[PDB]
DNA sequence: TCAATATCCACCTGCAGATTCTACCAAAAGTGTATTTGGAAACTGCTCCATCAAAAGGCATGTTCAGCTGAATTCAGCTGAACATGCCTTTTGATGGAGCAGTTTCCAAATACACTTTTGGTAGAATCTGCAGGTGGATATTGAT
DNA sequence: ATCAATATCCACCTGCAGATTCTACCAAAAGTGTATTTGGAAACTGCTCCATCAAAAGGCATGTTCAGCTGAATTCAGCTGAACATGCCTTTTGATGGAGCAGTTTCCAAATACACTTTTGGTAGAATCTGCAGGTGGATATTGA
């Protein structure tokens, strides 16, 4: 019987192995059950997924075709529920978003 | 001569420094204000480069947002013009005294 | 003295959204420590969701109703969609 | 070596203003350098005592950047971009 | 006819208030707002009296707090009447928008 | 519902507060706040709830909730 | 013959110590590391408690409720900085007025 | 079932206070404050024990977990009185 | 200051709701053994951190100068406090009933384990290339007339 | 409404610092065959959690008056921004020496595993008790005159 990847019997790209381990180790709990790495390299997956896309397109807006810290900061700061998530996290060499409070420009 | 009214060049600042992302404050003092706080807390001690870095990149990060907090609280009180009591009301509701 | 990484399955990921588009290093890296960060909070969330109903093993649930605390739906909303069909994916065996 | 001293006054009235900038800010009176110096002084000390307190805990000589970002993260300040 | 001036039982109020430890949302209105928003979730719950409980003392200490703060603001603004301005400012600056 | 909470009784809080004047508009933008708080503190107390298959919202449900939101509260099992 | 009592404790040694192995916070749980967690509850409870009693005292009450724990807490710099985040059910507050609102 | 610390906590009143008591709803607040310290030290100690890659929590985490959390002077009392009840115990 | 409201403030006082005090059984806590094994100690291979040197210019310093912003004043419209009425909704106090947490009692599905092969990844060489930095007209954007 | 003065843009370029790939192991997933548990599933209580009932009692909802607070409107000393001239000291490059992480091994002191043996801690009545909640009677604190 040929090896057959947990990340593929789940259909994922995230290792389920790795994640089953990481688990075991972490002192979570006593035992884990087999679901849990794969429910979880799931959600961590998808979480990247979203990211990613739209970081690739803040990318793709300031012209660049590689992804740098900057666009991973407009992708989370612009979106309301990955900037909640990420409430407080501050992320290397991502600035802020470019805002000055109406009071302040020229009358 | 031509000359910017006061203001206008700020206002220039503002958008040119809310656009990127380099670190504010220069290097090598920095380093040295590390140093110097770490020693006066434990001799001996040494840093990787990349952990000084993290210092400046979390000082910097939280400066700036410090800064954000500030300047509404200036505003708030119908001026423009940021003040020590703007810090100190930021910080007071922020939780980093009371 | 070889160290474990994600950034292998954040690329395949990557390639997936955006075929076109490569991550700087540094980006990389932030990426790296988003993905083990939620880990880590999704974890300790099952660890207490099991202690709380007095298990000792953490199942497939206890992720999910983790991820139904830490995360805002929508993001939560998909989140537990994605999980629930790879988990019926892999019982399918 | 060479004694340190004063070296918060290597965080220039130019550097202060530029954070202020980032920040949005467009006026700063003349007492912001000052109170900033001692804000940042203890945002520091608080950041440094804990990442030295994780290094000695290591036996080390050394304060790595995963020190720092532990420190950070009992601050409830988490930090993305040096965890390797 | 007696009449105290404007402000000074506000003060009377506020040492009465500031010296007790007794709930200041009646019992009853509150228990109805929880369920309110708790059938909005999961229907027809069952509530022990003390979860009840538990959730208007944090939600009375969590106000006071912000009423703190508020009046925090509208001092700092060269005030005495605390708006929505006041309780706006504070929670962003406490990150909860 | 929301009206149950009463200006009397939002006047109170913020005596407890230690605010002298109130503004006609704050009552309004209390209960606002009070519904958010609420509804947060709830939905994650409910998500506990049916976590360990009950019909009945416990204390221990709304401390844990509370903890998740960073207001821990002391004397109700935690 | 218990540990606590070997410690000089009034705290649970042995318990804190099911506590920890119960816990999952580690594969295996170090003789001291209770007894040292067991001492060091011990000595902030003794604290609190002991300038609790004396909230009571100045109220001119013998036993210690709510209002006297978040007396002696908010009043002690360190204490109130280790329980920022927590609220003392049925504790209120400090009496406080803001200058500027007092009259004249 | 619910076994608390509570028994602890009033013993420990009565050396300070033998002329005090306590209430209830104070005594449950002791409770949740016992348990709420000893999952903020524990969990500290957790990770201490993780970065070094040991499987052990040792004395030597709960001390740096409690100098990483108990506040300025409270962090120095709790050590002494730690180290000293090792000692007192390590004795026989 | 004088006087007249209402407010606070001790001193005593009498029970009722809790406390503290008792009288007992299991389930942790202490034990006597018998094993596992984690990680402190002992090297030592070698990244990296502290230093040193030298040159170059990006930038921090100081000083001038005066635009326009923060701080002081004034003044009065009307919002928010103080109150006496009048009345409705919260209290609260058992009764009774019933949904249902909490306990037991099984045990089949699901895990932890112990080995044995097979890959999936990670650590560098070997290759590739976005884009950082420089230049220059094309276009505003400002601010004086 | 003009335009000089300057700053902001944006496309066009080209090596090379920083990605991407190509290769090789080898630490750890996948595959299977046993030795344990666990987490659910029924069955039953005894809890406490609704539902009513039903008066009384405050405590809330209105409408009146007007005190005094918040703005709006005006001024003006001078604080803080914009510019310039100077030349310091942070940057950048390169190259070492060796401090001190990291990687391995070695193996006892220390922690885990039973199998028991006691003792202590949680329960549910029994035996007191600290303060609440009133009740005056006495100086205060306010506020009008
Ligand atoms: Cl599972
Ligand atoms: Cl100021
Ligand atoms: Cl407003
Ligand atoms: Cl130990
Ligand atoms: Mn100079
Ligand atoms: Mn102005
Ligand atoms: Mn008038
Ligand atoms: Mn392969
Ligand atoms: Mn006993």
């Amino acid at each position: 019987a040929k090896a057959k990847t947990r990340s593929s019997r789940a259909g994922l790209q995230f290792p389920v192995g790795r994640v089953h381990r990481l688990l075991r180790k972490g002192n979570y709990s006593e035992r884990v059950g087999a679901g849990a790495p794969v429910y979880l390299a799931a959600v961590l997956e998808y979480l990247t997924a979203e990211i990613l896309e739209l970081a690739g397109n803040a990318a793709r807006d300031n012209k660049k075709t590689r992804i740098i810290p900057r666009h991973l900061q407009l992708a989370i700061r612009n979106d309301e529920e990955l900037n909640k998530l990420l409430g407080r996290v501050t992320i290397a060499q991502g600035g802020v978003l470019p805002n000055i409070q109406a009071v302040l420009l020229p009358k | 001569p031509h000359r910017y009214r006061p203001g206008t060049v700020a206002l220039r600042e503002i958008r040119r420094y809310q656009k990127s992302t380099e670190l504010l404050i220069r290097k090598l003092p920095f380093q040295r204000l590390v140093r110097e706080i770490a020693q006066d807390f434990k001799t001996d001690l040494r840093f990787q480069s990349s952990a000084v870095m993290a210092l400046q990149e979390a000082c910097e990060a939280y400066l700036v947002g410090l800064f954000e907090d500030t300047n509404l609280c200036a505003i708030h009180a119908k001026r423009v013009t940021i003040m020590p009591k703007d810090i100190q009301l930021a910080r007071r509701i922020r939780g980093e005294r009371a | 003295t070889r160290k474990e990484s994600y950034s292998i399955y954040i690329y395949k990921v990557l390639k997936q959204v955006h075929p076109d588009t490569g991550i700087s290093s540094k980006a990389m890296s932030i990426m790296n420590s988003f993905v083990t960060d939620i880990f880590e909070r999704i974890a300790s969330e099952a660890s207490r969701l099991a202690h709380y109903s007095k298990r000792s093993t953490i199942s497939s649930r206890e992720i999910q109703t983790a991820v139904r605390l830490l995360l805002p739906g929508e993001l939560a909303k998909h989140a537990v969609s994605e999980g629930t069909k790879a988990v019926t994916k892999y019982t399918s065996s | 070596r060479k004694v340190l001293r004063d070296n918060i006054q290597g965080i220039t009235k130019p550097a202060i203003r530029r954070l202020a900038r980032r920040g949005g800010v467009k006026r700063i009176s003349g007492l912001i350098y000052e109170e900033t110096r001692g804000v940042l002084k203890v945002f520091l000390e608080n950041v440094i005592r804990d990442a030295v307190t994780y290094t000695e805990h290591a036996k080390r000589k050394t304060v790595t950047a995963m020190d720092v970002v532990y420190a950070l993260k009992r601050q409830g300040r988490t930090l993305y971009g040096f965890g390797g």
